[PDB]
RNA sequence: GCCAGCGAAGUGAGUUCAAUGGCUGAGGUGAGGUACCCCGCAGGGGACCUCAUAACCCAAUUCAGACUACUCUCCUCCGCCCAUU
């Protein structure tokens, strides 16, 4: 069945690259309103480990990221909303039509919230990211960037 | 008349090491002397590392009284042992002295010009 | 294992050469001009009390240099700065008091290459293409990014120039204390005090130290022998160590007492009544060192009493690139230095002193 | 490539603290980390406002180098002998969440085993005073160096006596022989107002211990920044960093 | 998971067998530590507080087998000749002398001790020429042949 | 599924209160620089100096195969990003 599902593909082509990126702008508004309806607390200050639990347990599909430090300097300085997510890479789309494939090998991403900024070290974040919300996130290893 | 060209390259011909150290005595009772500093250098390495290692060939250059600065030389064998002996703070009478090293070189010119600050404004 | 670590080595490289000033193969002028950053320029003349005015006017006019507090790097990549200082002369720039193994250190070359040695954090935050330069075994300590501004000045609308401009302006604004100089090779004059008028620029002159030393025991040399003949001439390396001892204001005899100081003077030698000592300290231009070396070469045109004069130059101990390609590291010390022992028959000795971890040029 | 990072055991009064900060900023130091010795007999927890550096110091320490603002850390050194006191430190993983680097000091071999095996700490304190012999098992050291545990060696035996010098140099030679020297950082204590030597010669005090001719200095300059990194990944989040940024 | 130990044999050569009877493990350990503390400092003597220890001692025979580490046996064996002036209940002057340095390996160290003992027996025989000791020599040879 | 041992000499290292990769110099390879030499296609070849040659780990009867831990090192299939025609 798997090899029979791999006939056409489920991945992008050349034809969805020219889709006029302002049409992808309501995805950012969808993610922003989803963060507004998920957290629902802003004003005094509250519990950054609640924020770490929301950032671990939620799917980051369709979110705004920006590479802030990486082992390759050409990867750094790339912003955009993300579209796919694989075992050790994920694919984003940027400004005027071109898409980039950023590997989660040794790198860290700035994510801009409605009023917050979060650094996410994309080292341990891997392996079919539905496994992230499921189970097995322990405390192992530090990342020097 | 003589005019020619020749390339000569050496490997470790230095055989000496020099240390410029400024002294920072804690108490105001500064009864220094040129011989007593040498006696402290002998008595420190004796109790700290050894009497055999205390009589390493060492001497003192430009021993300054008010400026509280000096240069100590040892050859390339016991420089590490001299650094650790001056590190572990051997005392004289009971007034504990802070021995803080400014600079170490194998050259008396790069040490003498400046290495530490390289401009003081 | 540990006992060998107590006494293994620091690394030493000491290279001596002999050459002629009237030789066409002599590359002393290239070695002085292509050496960029300099701190201490001293010269020594035996048997000469009163200095001539022609050399005194050259000593009193070795500078000036400039010091700018908190200057951003994106000022250094503007086309006005390239067409003003780089394309019309030799512009020299270096950060102040930032360690090469610890902090970020930026230097500017007269060929147009802005070379900056960064740590891992700044190399990741700026996002510029470089190469791994200084290691810690398996880990990497310091990177070096080189940006050729003369190639980018031909195409200012290229993607490389706007990438570097976005990296320096909006991505990571880096500011440092800069020492600046500009050797004028242009018909259109424009001072540096008017260009960097927004920041606190300070003009500085190099410090001049003069000394007249009495009863100095100078060794006897042969021009056509580097290793030294037995019982006639001395060795140039022992003469260099004695030179450092004299420049440390230390000149005494054997002193038998409790504080024993055994110091063998290089023998056979000659007593000198007056020794003239001059030390220039600051941001020394290499063209002034070229004119100083030519004047010390032409000093032996007249019959003088000095058999050989000494010109020692110590560079900056905190520069990324010295000796045209070589990296200056800091393993508990170590410097780089070059000396000239000028005889009376236009022969000279080229010495090169290397610190701990640095490669030596020919 | 962050040099000038040590751990100090120094609190008596504000005047001696200002003197030690001025001395460290004068000689060679750009990060000051203050330890707080807590033994198993007292069992006190005063974490909220015990020190208050920034409300009492004057706005900047000035150094002779790059003139950068010194980051000041407040660390906790807990002397743990009893296994129930280690269970009390197990209870403090959720109750009070401060003190960015938590430093345990073990005395029992089973407790040192579970410290490197299960107990979530940052840097294990190893000091030997007055006849403390201790054996080393190699697979927990291997799990420790794979995890990121940097071994602290707090030294000040040179000021009081010479027998303490002997026991510290013997324990340090045993550590360098068995542990093989992967991540071990040394640091000085400060009881008297002048108990600090030159920063470049701390490398030779670690070289007398051994560990390399140069990777002693390289290992302390790397592993102290890695220790601050491990404390930050324990404090903020294990993979995430969330900071409030209001321009 | 192990450390390569080194071992050393030393013979006490002296007359007046009260010196032969005056041996103890703690006394010899404190003597060696005190005479290393005169020669070497904390780094030399404190490494002997963890590495060096007494291993094999004989009162009448005077052969002492001692342990020492890989990176410290040169320091220990250089500190061995400077063991002078043992003060005790009498006015004695004992002194150590090295026979051979064996690189660990206790078994061949005991093998070399047997050949050294046989050389110490057989060479002393012809110069003395006395039957009262020769009978005990014959008994010792017979008991060794029974082994 | 069950059913078969030999107390006597001494492993191209064979120890067991548990030895064996120690120092120096030139060549190998990855690199840089040249005021050296030979040959005339701008150049090519040899010569001189320096740096790097690590880590994983340690044998007690051997071998075969599988495993896990590697990166100075070599043969390939590759991906992403940067720059050029």
């Amino acid at each position: 069945l798997s090899a029979r599902q791999r006939r056409e593909l489920r991945l992008f082509d050349i034809k969805p690259e020219q889709q006029r990126y302002s049409l992808f702008l309501p995805l950012h508004e969808l993610w922003k309103q989803y963060i507004r309806d998920l957290c629902s607390g802003l004003k005094p200050d509250t519990q950054p480990q609640m924020i770490q639990a929301k950032l671990l347990k939620a799917d980051l599909h369709g979110a705004i990221i920006s590479v802030t430090k990486s082992k390759c300097p050409s990867y750094v300085g790339i912003t955009g909303i993300l579209l796919q997510e694989t075992k050790h890479i994920f694919k984003i789309i940027t400004k005027e039509d071109r898409l980039k494939v950023i590997p989660k090998l040794n790198c860290v991403f700035t994510v801009e919230t409605d009023g917050f900024i979060s650094y996410i070290y994309g080292s341990k974040f891997q392996l079919r990211s539905s496994e992230r919300s499921a189970k097995k996130f322990k405390a192992k290893g530090t990342i020097d960037l | 008349p003589a005019a020619t060209y020749e390339r000569v390259v050496y490997k470790n011909p230095s055989e000496y090491h020099y240390m410029k150290v400024c002294l920072e005595f804690q108490d105001c009772g500064v009864g220094l002397n040129a011989a007593q500093f040498k006696q402290l250098l002998i008595s420190a390495v004796k109790d700290l590392f050894g009497e055999v290692d205390a009589a390493l060939p060492l001497d003192i250059l430009t021993y300054e009284e008010k400026t509280l600065s000096a240069i100590l030389r040892i050859c390339s064998s016991g420089l590490v042992k001299l650094w650790s002996s001056l590190t572990l703070l051997g005392s004289y009478k009971g007034k504990k002295c802070a021995f803080r090293v400014i600079q170490v070189s194998p050259f008396l010119l790069a040490l003498s010009g400046n290495s530490r600050e390289l401009v003081l404004d | 294992a540990t006992l060998r670590r107590l006494r293994e080595a620091p690394r030493h490289l000491l290279v001596c050469e002999k050459s002629n000033f009237g030789n066409h193969k002599s590359r002393h002028r290239h070695l002085v001009q292509t050496h960029y950053y300099n701190y201490r320029v001293s010269f020594l003349i035996p048997e000469c009390g009163i200095l001539s005015e022609e050399l005194k006017n050259l000593v009193m006019n070795t500078g000036p240099y400039y010091f700018v507090k908190n200057l951003p790097l994106h000022e250094l990549i503007t086309p006005e700065f390239i067409s003003t200082f780089i394309k019309k002369g030799s512009c020299y720039a270096l950060t102040y008091n930032t360690h090469i193994d610890e902090d970020n250190t930026v230097a500017l070359l007269p060929n147009g290459k802005l070379i900056l040695s960064l740590d891992k954090d700044t190399y990741e935050e700026t996002g510029l293409q470089g190469h791994p330069s200084q290691f810690s075994g398996r880990k990497i300590m310091k990177f070096i990014v080189s940006i050729d501004l003369m190639e980018l000045s031909l195409n200012l609308d290229s993607k490389k120039y706007e990438r570097i401009s976005w990296s320096f302006k909006e991505k990571k604004p880096l500011k440092f204390d800069f020492l600046l100089a500009w050797h004028k090779t242009g018909s259109e004059e424009s001072t540096m005090m008017s260009y960097f008028s927004k920041y606190q620029i300070q003009e500085h002159q190099p410090k001049v130290a003069l000394s007249t030393l009495r009863d100095l025991q100078c060794p006897v040399l042969q021009s056509s022998e580097l290793e030294g003949t037995p019982e006639v001439s001395c060795r140039a390396l022992e003469l260099f160590d004695w030179l450092g001892a004299v420049f440390s204001n230390v000149d005494l005899n054997n002193e038998p007492n409790n504080f024993i100081s055994t110091y063998c003077c290089p023998e056979p030698s000659t007593v000198v009544a007056k020794a003239y000592l001059c030390t220039i300290t600051g941001f020394i231009l290499p063209e002034k060192i070229c004119l100083l070396l030519e004047h010390l070469c032409h000093y032996f045109d007249e019959p003088k009493l000095a058999p050989w004069v000494t010109l020692s130059v110590q560079g900056f101990a905190d520069s990324p690139v010295s000796w045209e390609k070589n990296e200056h590291g800091f393993r508990k010390g170590g410097e780089h230095l070059y000396n000239f022992v000028i005889f009376n028959n236009q022969d000279y000795w080229l010495q090169m002193a290397v610190g701990a971890n640095d490669h030596c040029p020919p | 490539a962050v040099f000038a990072d040590l751990d100090l055991r120094a609190g008596s009064d504000l005047k001696a603290l200002r003197g030690l900060v001025e001395t460290a900023a004068h000689l060679g130091y750009s990060v000051v980390a203050i330890n707080h010795i807590v033994d198993f007999k007292e069992k006190k927890q005063e974490i909220e406002k015990p020190v208050a550096v920034s409300e009492l110091f004057t706005t900047l320490p000035i150094v002779q180098g790059k003139s950068r603002p010194i980051k000041i850390l407040t660390r906790l050194t807990i002397i743990v002998s009893d296994p129930s006191h280690c269970n009390v430190l197990r209870a403090t993983s959720s109750r009070a969440r401060l003190y960015d680097v938590v430093a345990v000091f073990p005395k029992t071999e089973k407790l040192f085993h579970i410290a490197c095996t299960h107990l979530d700490v940052d840097l294990v304190c190893i000091t030997v005073t007055e006849k403390l012999p201790f054996y080393f098992k190699r697979p927990p050291i291997n799990v420790a160096i794979d995890r990121g545990l940097a071994f602290e060696l707090v030294y000040s035996p040179a000021i009081k006596d010479s027998t303490m010098r002997r026991y510290t140099i013997s324990s340090a030679l045993n550590l360098m022989q068995i542990c093989k020297g992967k991540n071990v950082i040394i640091s000085s204590a400060a009881e008297r107002p002048l108990e600090i030597r030159g920063p470049y010669d701390v490398a030779n005090l670690g070289l007398l211990f051994g560990l390399s001719e140069s990777d002693a200095k390289a290992a302390v300059s790397t592993n102290c920044r890695a220790a601050l990194l491990h404390g930050e990944t324990r404090k903020t989040a294990f993979g995430i960093i969330s900071t409030v940024k209001k321009p | 998971v192990r450390f390569k130990h080194r071992y050393l044999l030393c013979e006490l050569v002296s007359d007046d067998p009260r010196c032969r009877l005056s041996l103890d493990d703690r006394v010899l350990s404190s003597l060696v530590r005190d005479t290393i503390a005169r020669v070497h400092g904390t780094f030399g003597a404190a490494a002997c507080s963890i590495g060096f220890a007494v291993r094999y001692l004989n009162a009448y025979t005077g052969i002492v087998l001692l342990r020492c580490r890989k990176e410290f046996y040169q320091l220990v064996w250089s500190a061995l000749p400077f063991i002078t002036y043992l003060e005790n209940k009498g006015h004695r002057y004992p002194c150590f002398f090295n026979t051979l340095h064996v690189g660990g390996t206790i078994r061949t160290c005991q093998k070399f001790l047997i050949q050294y003992n046989r050389r110490q027996l057989l060479i002393l025989l012809q110069n003395c020429t006395d039957e009262g000791e020769r009978e005990a020599i014959q008994k010792s040879v017979t008991r060794s042949c029974l082994l």
